[PDB]
């Protein structure tokens, strides 16, 4: 009878109390959301901000499927028992135009191995983890639609891994991934969440420029009339990737900064595979994210 | 291929008047228009909540 | 005739401070959305906006008009107490929220760890409660009181403020001077970081933050300053001031608090309930 | 090739224009009209932690069930207003939730290709995973104990079986990510919703659609039937929102207001189903007119967007959640 009521009081307490340990707890966590193409190679930065047997069953398939593929796009029977093993076991000059994994180049012409070739997952990755600050917590969709990121408004930052190399890989590939970043930056319900964008394979950038092989100017004609910005580059590198390492990051930065403004920025970095350090540029970065959150609000900026 | 066989079945489908459904549909709101306490607010002693 | 149009004036100025004070504090209870942990401590600006504007100005206006107070010896020195503890918790306050706009900028991603809905209170009845020590302490103990129209004092036709050289140091000090440094230190240390955030921008890409940030400090110091000046030098130098320059200086500190909920609104959500309210 | 699916096409068309005879407004042109509703907020049912998803009455009224992208799925009675059980997801973020018409289970989704079927009957533990979708899962519902029907973003629904633990049948052919279904009354049919702007219904025991309705332009999110269970109402993100007769095989009344152009996430009828309770993105839900096609009352007593909208078995309250975490009641 009544006595029902007051335990169910007390049931109720207890579920309040839970509830509000958890509060701290949630409100501590910062939630981030990797988006990135599947030639991005956006579990790169993952594993460097964060068996091997395994991940060379998946490499050796890997190596198959770009070499039945490059057969297609153009010994008959070491190719129909490859395509169809130690038998199995015993292109890339074109590679640019086909499908294939970035690391089975280096796993064809074959300790690093597996944060060089990882096999991906269809499910979502979470990844957590701690950089003295509060606790982080990434998470990453794992479709046309893309109706997810309307589900995404909680999160201080958004992280957009870009494959700048990969701009010789028409389908260009680049494009395509830029085309994605206005989409995501004139998002009706993404106008208070910024965004933290690596230009991937920087290194990779250099080999393509370079060469000569490729130009530039032939996928975007605005190229040559583009110029260095007269802001600081850093250098050990020559200005001829230079000026093209900036006119990439330029037509990302257009479109960025004009479409809005307030609490939507973009924080392009240069990153390379080498470099261990992005982890403490994310955090720099986001701290920038919540100052400039505040910074906003009561009107102070 | 799926499509014109799914799209084949649609043909054979029955159909009846819009004003048969129409009025189905009026009457069946007009039978269950009095026990519906959105309609009328039920009395405060007989409402649960209040 | 001319003490007729001065009435006029007056009214209106507690009226003002009635109004203004109150739709703030209806706004943050009437809403949940627009209760936060910054805004808890708004109600208490407006709280002690509130009853300064109506439990203090009133009967001050009151004192100067029939230039006697009609009430008793008792009741002129219950207002002398609540007429100090407004003072002091508005100003206070005011220096509390540069604490935590401070904290908010200078220091983030531990602001949400370390504010809490529980924490915003304790800070908030310790600021109240800092009021006890300085306004309901003096009137037990009598201390209030002073060699100079001594009479004053005893008689209840007419009550001054005469106070002893120790009590309008020490309050002045606890009032005004001690938030006045913490708050213009603290908001020194915020207009450098949006000093740097904004240089920041600037380098990746192709002031304001002066003239609102002004706007904070400009009020408290404006109408405060010229009274609190003044209330630390009529006691060590008894003959420098006169009479009426020291009540016009009170006056135009009590518009401040009418004037508070101007500087501290224009927000997205204020806006959006004043709109509801009216 | 295509030419005669789309001759076929045309002439499917062609058969719904000739059954129609009289416009479903002439009709109910002389019905008096619902007037304006007085619409109050018995209950405030607050205490969750960040913006919830979806919500879904008890099948006796007295408890509710809200997911929310915290992670934390509780169970609310609406008459004491305080919550029950509180069930941690092994899943962070959830997209839809269900209750059981026994109470004795409750479904909760996921973005992740998972439907737990929680156990409420003192320690709650998952009873099954359900588990197979390229996509997130959009909606979930029991047909009974035995049957759960859930949506995906892989552009097919399909039926699980608790047991067995696998899709008993599977429903292809449908072209966006379905977002949103519903289970008619008498659980022989239900319908389900894409990003295509494509309504369709199917039979549980076929497995094959029946009736396929697109008479929307623009994605699709909400969908309910009729009480009646013979007509259904789908809520799109154009402004407008449509009834559909499953007899007719058309659009009967088009429900849109000129000044509304924000988006729809829920649906729902009354129990008698002349008011067709509809949320909203413009941060308010809307009460119309099932027969008049006119709005009736409008209720703006929330903060941030409805994500969800249930009415009681029993028609005394309807609840319409919130993103700001606030489940308000309204009877
Ligand atoms: C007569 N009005 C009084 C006089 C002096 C005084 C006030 C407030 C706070 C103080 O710390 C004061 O010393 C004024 O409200």
């Amino acid at each position: 009878q009544r006595n029902e009521e007051k335990a169910q009081r007390e049931a109720n307490k207890k579920i309040e109390k839970q509830l509000q340990k958890d509060k701290q707890v949630y409100r501590a966590t910062h939630r981030l959301l990797l988006l990135g193409a599947g030639e991005s190679g956006k579990s790169t930065i993952v594993k460097q901000m964060r068996k091997v047997q395994d991940i060379k069953n998946n490499l050796k398939e890997a190596i198959e499927t770009i070499v039945a593929a490059m057969s297609n796009l153009v010994n008959q029977f070491r190719v129909d028992y490859i395509l169809s093993p130690p038998e199995f076991y015993e292109c890339y000059e074109r590679s640019n135009e086909y499908q294939l994994i970035d690391c089975a180049q280096y796993f064809l012409d074959k300790d690093q191995d597996l944060l060089r070739c990882r096999v991906l997952t269809s499910g979502i990755f979470e990844t957590k983890f701690q950089v003295d600050k509060v606790n982080f917590h990434m998470f990453d969709v794992g479709d046309e639609r893309r109706k997810w990121i309307q589900c995404f408004n909680d999160v201080t930052a958004i992280i957009f891994v870009v494959a700048s190399s990969s701009y010789n890989m028409v389908i260009n590939r680049l494009q395509e991934a830029l085309n994605l970043f206005k989409s995501i930056w004139n998002n009706r319900w993404l106008r208070t969440i910024s965004v933290i964008l690596f230009l991937n394979k920087q290194d990779l950038l250099a080999e393509k420029v370079l060469a000569g092989k490729s130009k530039i100017e032939d996928y975007f004609p605005e190229f040559a009339r583009y110029t260095t910005p007269e802001d600081a580059t850093p250098e050990p590198e020559d200005p001829r990737v230079t000026r093209a390492k900036y006119f990439i990051r330029d037509e990302f930065l257009r479109i960025s900064t004009a479409s809005g403004d307030g609490r939507h920025y973009c924080y392009p970095h240069f990153t390379c595979a080498v470099d261990t350090e992005n982890i403490r540029r994310v955090f720099n970065d986001c701290r920038d994210i919540i100052q400039r959150m505040h910074l906003r609000q009561y009107e102070l900026l | 291929r799926k499509l014109v066989e799914q799209l084949k079945m649609e043909a054979n489908i029955d159909r009846i008047k819009v004003s048969k459904a129409a009025a189905d549909l009026m009457a069946y709101c007009e039978a269950h228009a009095k026990e519906d306490p959105l309609l009328t607010p039920v009395p405060a002693s007989e409402n649960p909540f209040r | 005739v001319w003490v007729v149009g001065m009435g006029i004036v007056m009214s209106l100025i507690v009226l003002a401070i009635v109004f203004g004070n109150v739709l703030v504090i209806t706004a943050i209870a009437k809403f949940e959305r627009l209760q936060t942990v910054t805004n808890y401590f708004i109600t208490s600006l407006a709280c002690a906006d509130l009853v300064m504007g109506l439990a203090v100005v009133p009967f001050g206006a009151a004192h100067i008009l029939t230039k006697t107070w009609t009430f008793g010896n008792f009741w002129c020195e219950f207002w002398t107490s609540i007429d100090v503890l407004c003072v002091t918790a508005s100003i206070e306050t005011l220096c509390v929220i540069a604490v935590d706009r401070y904290f908010a900028i200078t220091s983030p991603f531990k602001y949400q760890s370390l504010l809490t809905k529980n924490k915003a209170r304790v800070i908030i009845l310790m600021v109240w409660i800092v009021s006890g020590l300085t306004s309901f302490l003096p009137i037990q103990m009598h201390w209030y009181r002073a060699q100079e129209a001594i009479n004053c004092y005893a008689e209840e036709t007419c009550c001054d403020f005469f106070t002893n050289q120790a009590y309008a140091i020490a309050s002045s000090i606890v009032s005004f001077y001690v938030p006045l440094v913490i708050m213009v230190f603290v908001y020194s240390r915020v207009f450098q970081e949006a000093k740097r955030q904004l240089q920041k921008i600037d380098k990746s890409e192709g002031h304001k933050a002066l003239k609102t940030l002004g706007i904070i400090m400009g009020t408290f110091t404006l109408c405060w300053l010229p009274f609190f000046i003044v209330n630390i030098v009529h006691v060590i130098q008894d003959n420098l001031i006169r009479k009426e320059v020291y009540i016009l200086l009170n006056w135009i500190g009590y518009v401040n608090s009418g004037f508070n909920p101007l500087i501290y609104c224009r927000s997205p959500d204020f806006r959006i309930a004043f709109q509801e309210l009216l | 090739l295509r030419q005669e699916a789309e001759q076929l096409k045309n002439q499917i068309r062609d058969a719904r224009k000739a059954c129609a005879d009289a416009t479903l407004s002439q009709i109910t042109n002389n019905i008096d009209p619902v007037g304006r509703i007085q619409m109050r907020t018995r209950r405030t049912l607050r205490g969750h932690l960040a913006k919830i998803y979806a919500m879904h009455w008890g099948t006796d009224s007295r408890l509710l069930v809200s997911a929310s992208q915290d992670g934390k799925l509780i169970i609310w009675d609406s008459y004491t207003t305080n919550k029950v059980h509180a069930i941690p997801l092994r899943s962070s973020w959830v997209m839809t939730c269900a209750y059981a018409p026994s109470g004795n289970y409750v479904a909760c989704g996921g973005l992740d290709n998972i439907c737990s079927i929680y156990n409420l009957k003192g320690n709650v533990r998952v009873s099954r995973e359900l588990a197979g979708h390229t996509g997130y899962l959009s909606c979930c519902r029991f047909l009974d104990d035995n049957q759960i029907v859930t949506s995906s973003g892989d552009t097919t629904c399909a039926l699980w079986d608790i047991e067995t633990g696998q899709q008993t049948t599977t429903f292809t052919g449908h072209t966006g990510d379905v977002m949103s279904l519903s289970l008619a009354p008498d659980t022989r049919l239900f319908v389900s919703g894409a990003c295509d702007a494509s309504a369709k219904l199917w039979d549980v025991r076929e497995g094959m659609c029946r009736q396929t309705f697109t008479g929307h332009e623009s994605d699709i999110n909400a969908i309910c039937f009729f009480p009646n269970g013979n007509a259904f109402a789908t809520g799109s993100d154009d402004a407008t929102c449509r009834l559909f007769d499953l007899r007719a095989d058309q659009e009967l009344m088009t429900y849109s207001h000129d000044n509304i152009i924000c988006g729809i996430t829920s649906v729902s009828f009354s129990k008698s189903g002349r008011l067709l309770l509809a949320g909203y993105d413009d941060f308010n839900c809307n009460v119309w007119d099932a027969l008049k096609a006119d709005r009736a009352g409008v209720l703006a007593g929330h903060d941030n967007r409805v994500s969800c909208l249930g009415v009681t078995d029993d028609g005394m309250a309807v609840a319409t959640g919130s993103w700001d975490s606030f489940l308000k009641i309204w009877n």
